[PDB]
């Protein structure tokens, strides 16, 4: 759910309900949804080992 | 009741009342029709909450309870309150009961 | 919620009341099907960071609402608030797997009672089945759980038991633990000992759990009125009672307590009050005074407005076959039920018993003679043994006859009755004392083992309506199938159990979630699921 | 705005104090907001979005529902639309009235539409008059650094 | 019908017509011969897609339904709609049925 | 409708078949069986009776595995999530033989 | 189907939901397991039976 490549499911409260459940506590899934022109957004940690 | 009220006991509607065999109650309350308010243009005092029927059908029981199962003089109930009766003061007292059920008469 | 008018749309009052805000959003207490690292992980558990302390509940209801009012919450601002966790069950199963959970049934099971595998196969029969015959359940009502008409109508039971017997191998009327403690009492006379073993073990059984609280309760004074077991387990605490009882005993001794708010009622008043006995004088079938019956009395002529008929035990014993063991024996498959008094006696004492000829036996068989009331020629629409006929029940003539009692005792209606009290002094602190658990309990219920709404000879819900008192008991397909369903809970009702919150709530219970979903969820035995649901219900 | 309407709805409305840049939460300063600030901020914003609607803009609107087409069967135009998207939930048309036909209105109406709704972060807020150039070559500047900065993008 | 068409009740082809009976019908239909058009020389005007039979046969039973397995008046059906019955209201209403088989008069 | 009417005939059918062989008799039918269960509890030797309720409980241990390993979550396209998930659940296939 | 004659259905169905339900379990997972592979469906001749 980083990038944009494929063609989503034609059930939008179907597309959007799978997004955010997987997209929900994901290391890489944006903070905060794709813009169109940006950058995806990885969130960052506050520390790391 | 519905149609012509009456509690126990009566009849038009909930076919009986008191003093009416289990049969024509049963019979009775089997053989009426679908519709509310026959014979009548009023509903009970009370309400329909009491209909008086019920006390009717269960003090029917009672007076069919006479001659079941047995002649009434013949061997029944069978186990003979007391479905299988209890057991009083050891005797040195000679009345009251120490049991739910003292006796029940086999008749 | 509050309680409202009458006990039989009080679900049906609940389902439509709670339609919107139900159906629509997501239960919070979903994390059963987690398992650990699952919970531990920053997603989707995103109620992680609500789950801090062991002995307490953190949960999101509303802000300014006092709790026991109002059909639905006037939502505001949503707040944020504890509740304490009262048995150590109560703790969710990603943290105290139901491996774990079991694992210390088996410890505690060793040295102990063991229920056979033949009393076990009988028992769970019982609720595994569809076919058992409907007069079950009217009897139980019609004995109003009394000791008085139990051995008024004792015959009449062994042959309802033992038919049943021959029929399918099956105890009869364990979905009552009175009638089951009467059945071993007085009946041990007449019945095969295959199945009089039955009731003997399952009875035995109770109390091999009811004293290992005292294995593991030191001695000491009573605190706040309270032993040492009360403050110890749960079902010695005297604060809870069990979900279904016949009497007025058990509010006797909890209406009487430090720890006891405020019983609510709902009937004509709040505040609860007292019945002696009933009779078809006596008796208003539809009524609202907020009063109870008390009688279950076997003595006529002994009656009680204050003083409570039984020992302690006794409500004891029924907190720990309702709570312990049929969790155990159904696998949350079952549901209680109030009566429609009114409409039972209608059909229990409507009845043709043929007049006997002069000189004439008891006719034994109903197939052949027209004198006995089960034959063909008796058999009448809406009467009594048409019923003992659906179900393949044998009785003849006087046994049905002695039914007569039903006029000196009776129920007007069941009621429905919501609860509270504090966390117990031993464990209360200043934090924790405006923390209520609000428990709700039927007072003459029934719990209805299998469904059977598959069949149309009984409309659909007529003798009795579902009213799930605990989260224990809730009927995926006993809910489902009251006659007004919403079919937008169809699947939603499958996982979820539906209890009004009039009849109290999961957090706020004293028995929450996760031990129900540890009954259902457990692979191990019936005796080793007894104890280690046993042992989840000891306090924190 | 919203905290002027005054929203009616409950008291608790959505985050706007909160951004993020790259990762890096940025929580906003959320302190006072006083009337005559918020008027003109709002009265050039609602001026504005006005006069960038023209005549050819319904032209532009009848294409709603096929925006939507797209939503669907492309991955980008998918990401275009955003969750919260009006748009989306606008969905949930030429009208004749064409003045003789040679005015050409969709031109027309960019051009409306990109002066002043196009601009709109520059006359809300001051905008760039500086942008970062780094001669020797080092592609970003950290925080607390100096900026070699050139004349306006 | 083949031969000469009439449906219930008639007889000449598919031996007999409603009423007909456990004999003659089956006996009858058992009596034909292989022949096609016998004493006939039409079709059934809705064809022989319905040759009026079946529902004779089926109604033959309902009158053969009355004496067998029991005088009538002696204990038939057994089980005694309602091969083994259904319940109604609690009483407290007294009529109409609720359970699909209300009763099978046992006759 | 016709089968409680029915009952009688077949109560003899099931019985007397289990008695030549000892088998379940209309078990390639589970609209009957259901029934079976249902009405026929009574009268039925309690051997092969519990041939059909074992047959009939083991139906609703696999209807129940379903929701096991399904969340809980909103419809989409008006189906439940146990339908989207599982086969069984979702109605789109109805079974083969439907009266 | 409706085992009462009084009401019948010209458009809402009798039965509830999970009816059918067990249906596709009894004859797609069971029967299967049961017959392996040996059954075949059939068509009636009413008016012949």
């Amino acid at each position: 759910y980083l990038g944009r490549g494929a063609p989503p499911l034609l059930d939008n409260a179907a597309a959007v309900y799978l997004r955010n459940a997987v997209v929900a506590g994901n290391r890489l899934g944006p903070a905060q949804p794709l813009p169109v022109f940006g950058c995806a957004q990885v969130p960052r940690r506050a520390g790391m080992d | 009741m519905a149609a012509p009220q009456f509690h126990r006991p009566s009849t038009i509607t909930a076919d009986n009342v008191r003093a009416l065999g289990m049969r024509g109650l049963v019979l009775a309350t089997n053989n009426a029709q679908f519709i509310m308010d026959n014979s009548y243009p009023h509903p009970h005092g009370t309400q329909g909450a009491v209909r008086e029927f019920l006390r009717g059908q269960a003090a029917a029981l009672t007076d069919l309870g006479v001659t079941h199962a047995n002649n009434t003089f013949a061997p029944q109930p069978m186990f003979a309150a007391e479905w299988l009766r209890p057991s009083f003061g050891l005797k040195r007292t000679y009345s009251p009961f120490v049991v739910r059920d003292p006796k029940t008469p086999s008749t | 919620a509050a309680p409202a008018g009458p006990g039989a749309d009080m679900q049906q009052r609940f389902l439509n009341a709670w339609r919107q805000r139900l159906a629509h959003g997501r239960v919070r207490w979903v994390a059963e099907c987690q398992m650990t690292a699952e919970q531990f992980m920053q997603p989707d558990n995103a109620n992680l960071a609500l789950e801090l302390h062991p002995a307490f509940d953190f949960f999101a209801g509303v802000a300014d609402v006092e709790l026991p009012g109002g059909e639905v919450p006037p939502a505001g601002p949503g707040a944020i608030q504890a509740t304490w966790r009262v048995v150590n069950g109560n703790l969710p199963l990603a943290l105290c797997p139901v491996a774990f959970r079991d694992a210390r049934g088996l410890e505690l099971g060793v040295g102990r009672h063991a229920m056979a595998p033949a009393t076990i196969a009988a028992v769970r029969g019982a609720f595994e089945d569809r076919s058992y015959p409907a007069v079950f359940y009217l009897l139980q009502a019609a004995i109003h759980g009394s000791e008085h008409v139990f051995c008024a109508l004792a015959r009449l039971v062994t042959q309802c038991i033992t038919s049943y017997w021959n029929n399918t191998r099956c105890a009869a009327f364990v979905n009552d633990y009175s009638l089951v403690s009467y059945i071993v009492t007085y009946l041990g006379g007449d019945l095969p000992e295959e199945c009089m073993a039955v009731y003997r073990d399952l009875v035995a059984h109770v109390e091999a759990l009811a004293q290992l609280v005292d294995d593991f309760t030191l001695p000491g004074p009573e605190l706040g009125g309270q032993a040492q077991a009360e403050l110890n387990h749960l079902m010695r605490d005297p604060a809870l009672l069990p979900p279904l009882v016949w009497d007025c005993d058990g509010l006797m001794r909890h209406a009487a307590l430090d720890r006891h708010r405020d019983c609510r009622i709902d009937a004509g008043g709040h505040e609860p009050v007292y019945a002696a006995a009933c009779n078809v004088a006596t008796a208003d079938f539809n009524r609202n005074d907020g009063r109870l019956l008390h009688n279950t009395q076997a003595r006529a002529a002994d009656a009680a407005d204050d003083r409570p008929h039984r020992p302690a035990d006794w409500t004891v014993h029924h907190k720990i076959y309702y709570y312990v063991l049929v969790p155990a024996f159904s696998r949350g498959r079952c549901c209680t039920a109030g009566v429609r008094f009114d409409r039972v006696y209608a059909t229990l004492q409507n009845m043709v018993v043929p007049e006997i000829a002069p000189g004439e036996e008891c006719p034994s068989d109903p197939v052949t003679d027209p004198a006995h009331p089960l034959h063909p020629a008796n058999l009448v629409a809406n009467t009594v043994n048409a019923m003992f006929h659906n179900g393949r029940v044998v009785v003849d003539g006087p046994a049905m006859l002695t039914l007569q009692v039903l006029a000196h005792n009776m129920a007007e209606r069941t009621t429905a009755l919501l609860c509270s009290a504090a966390p117990d002094a031993g464990a209360n602190t200043a934090s924790t004392a405006n923390m209520r658990i609000f428990d709700g309990a039927l007072h003459a219920g029934v719990l209805l083992m299998a469904p059977q709404h598959l069949d149309h000879t009984i409309q659909n819900g007529e003798y009795f309506y579902v009213l799930p008192v605990h989260a224990l008991f809730a009927g995926a397909d006993h809910v489902a199938n009251a006659p007004n369903f919403p079919p937008a809970l169809r699947d939603l009702a499958r996982h979820v159990p539906l209890v009004p919150p009039a009849l109290g709530a999961n957090y706020f219970s004293s028995i929450r979630q996760p031990v129900v979903q540890h009954a259902r969820e457990s692979a191990a035995g019936e005796n080793a699921l007894t104890y280690a649901l046993m042992a989840g219900y000891f306090k924190m | 705005i919203r905290d002027l309407n005054p929203d009616r709805t409950p008291g608790e409305l959505p985050d706007l104090n909160v951004l993020y840049y790259n990762g890096a939460r940025l929580s906003l300063v959320a302190d006072v907001q006083q009337l005559a600030s918020v008027n003109t901020e709002l009265r050039s914003l609602v001026l504005n979005m006005v006069y960038s609607i023209t005549e050819g803009t319904t032209l532009i609107l009848t294409l709603i529902p096929r925006l939507l087409a797209l939503s669907a069967q492309d991955g980008y135009v998918n990401a275009l639309l955003q969750m919260q998207s009006v748009t989306r939930e606008a969905a949930q048309a030429p009208m004749l009235m064409q003045d003789g036909e040679r005015r050409l209105p969709l031109y027309e109406a960019l051009v409306a539409w990109l002066a002043h709704a196009g601009q709109l972060g520059d006359i809300l807020a001051l905008a760039p008059a500086v942008r970062v150039c780094t001669f020797d070559g080092a592609a970003v500047v950290q925080s607390g650094d100096m900026a070699p900065v050139i004349r306006y993008p």
